């Protein structure tokens, strides 16, 4: 619970969301996901992570989206 | 009115419908009396001769 | 250079009369004032019939075959139309107010409720050629002494039940020989009998009265005679029964009360299936589906229409039209959606494809005057006489910010920076253009300099100049952005009512009271062209007029104008019956449109105001798709489109060019010649044939070698085709091939391909992106369920 | 990193092409060091897109075959980095909502 | 050549087998299916004794107040009564059949046809009605049917959303028994097919980037 | 505030009975003002309107118009900062 | 001359104010509808100057409503000799209130629209006026 | 049976 209190505070800032997500990834990958739910207060911590995670997901996907400006460069000058 | 068809009348007492995209006659008629004039209606549903 | 044609009417789904479901049950026929609207419930699509009545519509029905539809107005003048081909067949005048019309369940005859008289008429055969006098009468029945409420046919097409203001229900036999079978009058009801129905076996007869009494009739001994064995009563405290319908197959009784609530019952047990309220206004009409699973209800006062899947208690269709006239309209930048603004003060967001209202906004207290989108399209802005300007997010559908003047200035026009950071509005009482910051909501400053009231505003999409006009007989160009502020006033011959802005942002067009559309050069501030409008406009002498229309000067100007996105045409309208489309470079009239042909509307042909509705066009704009343009009017949002494209408009054609030759090229595998040849014919079906016949391996080759002149056409063709096509990834290859091969050219000429690129982006963002989102989320849903540990 | 963001776009805009070619060489060596890339990926991505957008015509004209290889390599490693963070994000959120649903079902 | 003779042409059902194609129907169907739950929630309609019992300050007994001395289940009981009244008010599958046969013949084509025909309200009930007891035959069968559908490369949007409702309705059931071979094997088969269907992202996400760059700069 | 000086119609059982069961009386005057205004604005508008002005307008009710799309979920309408 | 309708408006204004005066002074709802009422009455011009609710009780009169009638305004504005002549000009369609033509004598001008009541451009009588001054312009069609 | 019955 103490660790998840941090990662929530870490996630909201775009400059630091990268670290928090991997910590979330490890915990879901190294614990019984059922057990995590019974922990009191966890779900309300879980509540705040979701909206910010989606915003960062819309981001990055857009940074990905801009990336084929470079294949537009490759294919064009290849001509 | 659609610009897709032309219908003409001639002294041989016939009315021929021509399909412009393919440039061929699609229908033919024989009138007892030679049709002096031929006019489509603005809507295209009607034809006056 | 395209022929527009009326397609559908948004903003209104029901006005009055009876609504009938299609025999297939997948389409609903709803009367809308002077016209009839068709909604495809399954396909989530709608259209409005082009044919129009002299007066407001009264009653309709569709034959089971789905081929013949008869429409009768309030004067009894009937229009027979082929449902499949959407064309009028015959006009007949029954010379009396027809309350109800219903085809026979054989389809050979149709009954007409005419006063206290029942008319039966033989149905013309659609297969036969156009007959001059196809209507021949089978029989005239005169049993009732007052008006007939409604009539019901026997499932075997042999008997007709008629309910009238007699407080009685009377039956007939369609066959003269069978008169003795059914020649009885039913009595007992203490109020007006509205609807009489047969059971599935037809043994029993159910009659309903306005007081809310249901009487069940059987043929039994006391030697046999009809009698009321069972009686059921609706115990509405004050609500009167307004419309009733019955489905014998499922024994469903749907009743609509004047209080605005409808009740579903099972006969003969009278089990109250469900009871809901549509509001406080009467339920005018009710209908049942052929299966009996969908019920359609209609309230005339608010134009409310709803289709109810009472089995699942779900809403198939749920729409309410504007109570007032639509004052303004605005398309989304992509053109997927349109927003309509009404004098009530409520905004409504509409989807072009579905033709349905996604949401309504009621925050504005008074009438909303103008609506516009930002260049992004995520945000929409609106102004109202209540003294506020409100900014709306359309992704989340919420009012995130509101602006207002210091002293509650009434606003009439609005304009938005393409950057989406400045909003300006004009008023008819201050002569100042208020400026607000979108980000902050603070009044940046008030632009002053107008010697008259500001009538209109617009920000240049590219350069970001602001051009404002007034009744001041002058136009001022504002360079608000930058360290220094400059204003360039231009004089005009008369008061300026409307203004349009060229998308390039180099020219501005303005409509004046003289009936002149004057085009100026923004950079040079010099007039470049003018168009006369006084003579083209059509204005009908009002019924209250005591002076002639030709001498009339009430309206021979255009109150609204707008460019075409191509930039070669202007669409204009005013408080008249005419919408005129012009060609700017040549200054000629392309075509004129008649807004309405309803004789009830005033202009189509001492303390009390002689005051009735008038035909007028509040606003007009082009669709960004460059295929349609919508005009806001009193009746609603009219949309005219070129989608039919049944015209033959060949481009650079030659004798060698022929549909058969194009097919031969495909068989000989000359795809480029076959593809190029297709556009020269410019026939959509041939282009489709060539487009889908090209193998994927050869797509990059043909795309690279396409001539430049045909590139804008093919790019447009793919965009409109791909939006509704199923070959998603095939189109994606085609778009990829064209852009990769001809990308540099499009950059050099952005404006030439501006509309074509936009239609491509609409397909990619609205449907293609949605698929990958449903694709990618499952991919991660897969990885979680497999990777992480299972529950204890 | 020291350059303020608001002046950054103008800083790239004033920048001549001959230095932009140098700046492409800079990214490639930074991209070779994987650790530094992920620490400052979002800032690097925005700068690269702006430069290429702002010098697209200059870029296409150049006939340096080596310049192909520089643009090709930066692409492949950039995609892995962006995809990696995206995959981690999509991975977390999807399971993250799954936990919410399970807790609801237990208490409902 | 009859189509030419009538100046008409109908688009092919599928240009080529390898080529992904969407369903022949409205594109709002996928949106309706995915969020059908909130459609249901949002569409729901809008909703003395003789021995009167008071005490405390208002009855003037401030001493009781100063000295410190000072129904939801009843609503819950009533809600039960309202439900009980409802059942007495009314005093009155093809899907599951084909699913068993499709497993028997290893051919879900007849099944897949009915899924497309079903209304969205019909769709969600059938997915939710799949049994969730061991050995989970129907769920394993359902994924095989969809796995066959994705191979067809036809009706791509519909098959994708079908599993989302499966996971939405039976994600916990699948997860709790992830280690079961039958679930794992069929589940593994689906990824093999679905993994191939990622090229479409490349194309769609490709044509946006160049289009965004082309229109802008 | 004013204190009545005439005998109360309500008996002590009744006054307390009222306590057993911001103000409905205030909320009735709340509406009665609105309809007077709604009727007044209509009349004054038609005199001053150049064009047409239409006259302004248990059981479960169907909300015939909605402020938001059905498919959109309430949680999706809240910004991350709000959460 | 009948003023039953105007009397109904004035009485309704008094009734609305009386019902307002019944409501608590501290109620925010009462205050705004009072101010909204005073605003619209000012907007129409029947209130020449911004006033209080007490003034709105008595200052409102039939004559004030009659004063704002379009033919009356022209009479003060000197377009017509008499109210009957003004009505005839309104009747014949020579009078224009801003962007639109008014043929109804019963119409009243709001305060803002007063400044723009003017005769239609091609009215024959304007040609007389500019002819008298000898300032007729055929180019301006008037 | 009723005279109005089917058949």
């Amino acid at each position: 619970i103490l660790l998840m209190k941090r990662c929530r505070d870490w996630n909201t800032n775009a400059k630091t969301h990268t670290i928090a997500q991997r910590t979330i990834r490890c915990i879901l990958m190294h614990h019984n996901i059922a057990k995590l739910s019974e922990i009191p207060g966890m779900v309300k911590i879980v509540d705040a992570i979701i909206p910010y995670t989606q915003r960062h997901f819309t981001r990055v996907d857009n940074l990905v989206e801009q990336s084929y400006i470079l294949d537009y460069a490759l294919v064009e000058m290849d001509k | 009115p659609e610009g897709r068809w032309i219908v003409s009348a001639s002294l041989d007492s016939t009315i021929r419908t021509w399909d412009l995209p393919t440039g061929g006659c699609i229908d033919g008629i024989i009138v007892d009396n030679v049709a002096t004039n031929v006019k489509f209606s603005p809507n295209g549903d009607l034809l006056a001769t | 250079k395209s022929d527009f044609k009326f397609s559908n009417l948004l903003g209104t789904v029901y006005r009055q009369g009876n609504i009938t479901f299609s025999d297939d049950g997948k389409q609903l026929l709803s009367p809308v004032g002077n016209r009839v609207s068709v909604f495809d419930l399954i396909n989530n699509k709608s259209f409005t019939f082009e044919y129009e009545h002299r007066k407001n519509i009264a009653a309709i029905d569709l034959n089971k075959q789905g081929t013949l539809l008869i429409s009768i107005d309030e004067d009894g003048r009937a229009i027979l139309v082929n449902f499949k081909a959407r064309n009028v067949l015959h006009h007949f005048n029954f010379k009396e107010k027809c309350s109800a019309v219903k085809f026979s369940p054989d389809g050979r005859l149709f009954a007409l409720a005419s006063g206290r008289f029942l008319q039966i008429w033989k149905t013309p055969d659609v297969n036969k050629d156009r007959q001059f006098a196809p209507f021949v009468r089978h029989r005239v029945h005169a049993g009732h002494f007052q008006d007939i409420t409604s009539l019901t046919w026997s499932q075997d097409s042999r008997f007709i039940l008629t309910t009238s203001k007699d407080l009685s229900a009377k039956i007939w036999s369609v066959d003269s020989e069978e008169k003795n079978l059914a020649a009885t009058t039913f009595n007992g009801h203490r109020d007006y009998v509205m609807g009489a129905f047969f059971s599935h076996d037809q043994e029993k007869i159910y009659t309903v009265s306005k007081d809310g009494a249901v009487f069940v009739w059987e043929f039994t001994k006391r030697k046999y005679s009809w009698r009321i064995t069972k009686k059921h009563f609706f115990y509405a405290n004050q609500a009167k029964v307004k419309c009733v319908t019955f489905h014998p197959a499922t024994r469903l009784l749907a009743v609509g009360f004047t209080s605005g609530e409808f009740r579903l019952y099972d006969l003969p047990d009278f089990t109250l299936i469900q009871q809901l309220s549509m509001g406080q206004n009467p339920v005018n009409t009710v209908s049942v589906n052929q299966t009996g699973e969908w019920l359609a209800f209609g309230s005339s006062k608010l134009g409310q229409l709803l289709v109810y899947e009472w089995q699942s208690e779900s809403y198939i269709l749920k729409q309410q039209g504007h109570f007032d006239s639509t004052n303004s309209l605005a398309y989304s930048p992509d053109g997927s959606r349109v927003v309509t603004a009404s004098e009530d003060g409520k905004i409504k967001v509409w989807d072009i494809t579905s033709g349905f209202c996604l949401a309504t906004f009621e925050e504005h207290t008074s009438s909303v005057t103008a609506v516009q989108f930002a260049k992004r399209g995520q945000v929409m802005f609106s102004s109202s006489l209540d003294g506020t300007v409100r900014a709306w997010d359309l992704i989340r559908y919420r009012n995130f910010r509101t602006f207002t003047g210091t002293e509650r200035i009434q606003f009439n026009c609005l304009a938005v920076d393409p950057s989406g950071e400045v909003v300006c509005a004009g008023s008819l009482d201050n002569f100042d253009i208020h400026v607000w910051s979108v980000q902050t909501g603070q009044l940046l400053d008030a632009l002053s300099g107008h010697e008259g009231p500001v009538s209109c505003l617009s920000f240049s999409q590219e350069n970001s100049v602001l051009a404002s006009a007034s009744w001041d007989k002058t136009i001022r160009i504002w360079s608000i952005f930058g360290r220094s502020q400059q204003v360039e006033p231009i004089e005009v011959y008369s008061d300026v009512l409307a203004l349009s802005m060229r998308p390039d942002g180099k020219e501005v067009a303005v409509s004046t009271l003289k009936g002149q559309i004057s085009i100026f050069n923004i950079e040079d501030a010099k007039q470049v062209g003018n168009i006369d409008c006084r003579k083209d406009i059509i204005s009908g002498r009002f019924n209250q007029d005591r002076f002639t229309a030709k001498n009339s000067e009430r309206s021979k100007f255009f109150t609204t104008i707008h460019y075409s996105f191509d930039g070669m045409a202007i669409v204009a309208g005013g408080n008249n019956n005419s919408i005129c489309l012009y060609d700017v470079p040549n200054e000629v009239l392309l075509k004129r449109f008649i807004v309405s042909r309803n004789m009830a509307l005033n202009g189509t042909l001492l303390s009390t105001r002689k005051m009735r509705p008038e035909v007028r066009v509040t606003s007009v704009q082009f669709s960004p798709t460059a295929n349609a343009f919508a005009a806001a009017s009193t009746e609603g949002l009219l949309i005219y489109s070129t989608n039919d494209t049944i015209l033959f408009d060949p481009f650079d054609l030659d004798v060698d060019v022929t549909p058969h030759s194009t097919v031969e090229a495909l068989r000989e595998k000359q795809f480029l010649n076959a593809l190029v040849m297709a556009f020269r014919l410019n026939e959509e079906y041939l282009i489709n044939k060539v487009y889908e016949a090209i193998p994927i391996k050869e797509i990059p080759l043909v795309a690279s070698n396409i001539p430049a002149i045909y590139l804008p056409r093919i790019l447009k063709f793919i965009g409109d085709f791909a939006i509704e096509s199923q070959h998603i990834e095939f189109n994606l290859i085609w778009i990829k091939a064209l852009l990769s091969a001809s990308g540099g050219y499009i950059n050099e000429h952005k404006y030439l391909f501006s509309t074509a690129m936009r239609s491509i982006q609409r397909f990619i963002v609205r449907v293609a992106k949605e698929v990958v989102n449903t694709t990618t989320d499952n991919k991660y849903t897969y990885r979680f369920l497999v990777s992480t540990d299972g529950s204890m | 990193l020291r350059i303020r963001m608001s002046q950054l776009e103008d800083a790239l805009m004033v920048m001549p092409f001959s230095y932009v070619l140098k700046f492409l060489k800079f990214i490639d060596t930074v991209m070779q060091n994987k650790t530094l890339l992920h620490s400052h990926l979002p800032l690097i991505c925005k700068n690269l897109f702006f430069i290429i957008k702002f010098n697209h015509k200059e870029l296409v004209s150049q006939k340096n075959e080596e310049l192909k290889l520089q643009i090709n390599r930066v692409k492949t490693e950039l995609r892995s980095a962006l995809k990696s963070t995206e995959d981690d994000l999509g991975f977390n959120v999807q399971g993250l909502k799954f936990v919410k649903q399970q807790w609801n079902l237990r208490h409902n | 050549l009859n189509d030419i003779d009538f100046n008409t042409y109908t688009s092919l059902e599928q240009i080529d087998k390898e080529l992904l194609t969407l369903s022949i129907g409205p594109r709002s169907k996928m949106n309706t299916l995915l969020h059908l739950d909130v459609i249901r929630k949002r569409s729901k309609p809008k909703e003395l004794p003789f021995f009167l019992q008071l005490s405390g300050e208002k009855v003037g007994d401030e001493a009781s107040v100063r000295e410190g001395i000072a129904h939801r289940r009843d609503q819950e009981a009533q809600k039960k009564l309202d439900a009980e009244e409802q059942m007495n008010k009314f005093k009155v599958s093809h899907f599951t059949k084909q699913l068993r046969e499709g497993s028997q013949s290893k051919d879900y084509s007849s099944l897949l046809a009915t899924l497309i025909n079903f209304s969205p309200a019909a769709v969600d009930l059938e997915i939710r009605s799949l049994n969730s007891f061991e050995p989970f035959d129907e769920i394993v069968w359902f994924i095989d049917a969809l796995t066959q559908g994705l191979k067809s490369n036809k009706n791509f949007e519909l098959y994708e959303t079908f599993m989302s409702l499966l996971f939405k309705a039976h994600g916990d059931v699948i997860h709790a028994n992830n280690k079961n071979q039958d679930i794992a094997s069929a589940l593994q088969n689906w990824e093999d097919v679905h993994k191939k269907e990622d090229r479409l992202d490349d194309l769609v996400k490709f044509c946006m980037g160049v289009a965004a760059f082309v229109t802008t700069a | 505030f004013e204190l009545s000086d005439v005998k109360s119609s309500k008996s002590l059982a009744e006054i307390y009975e009222d306590d057993y069961t911001l103000s409905e009386e205030l909320q009735k005057a709340h509406s009665e003002i609105s309809e007077l205004y709604a009727n007044l604005v209509y009349k004054l508008d038609v005199l001053s309107s150049v064009h047409f002005v239409p006259k302004p307008a248990e059981t479960p009710t169907i909300s015939m118009e909605d402020a938001q799309p059905l498919y959109m979920s309430n949680a999706s309408s809240l910004a991350p900062q709000e959460i | 001359e009948d003023y039953h309708k105007y009397n109904r408006i004035c009485g309704d204004i008094r009734r609305l104010a009386n019902k307002l005066s019944l409501l608590p002074p501290t109620d925010p709802f009462r205050r705004k509808h009072e101010q909204l009422l005073l605003d619209k009455l000012y907007a129409m011009g029947v209130l020449t100057t911004k006033s209080k609710i007490s003034d709105l009780e008595n200052k409102v009169t039939v004559s004030a409503i009659c004063r704002r009638r379009l033919p009356v305004i022209m009479h003060r504005l000197k377009m017509a000799e008499t109210i009957q002549d003004a009505v005839k000009f309104i009747e014949q369609g020579h009078v224009r209130v801003g962007p639109n033509l008014i043929n109804d004598p019963a119409y009243l001008v709001t305060r803002n629209m007063e400044d723009y009541v003017t005769w239609v451009d091609n009215s024959k009588i304007k040609k007389t006026l500019l002819r008298y001054r000898n300032q007729i312009d055929d180019f301006d069609f008037s | 049976v009723a005279p109005t019955a089917l058949k």
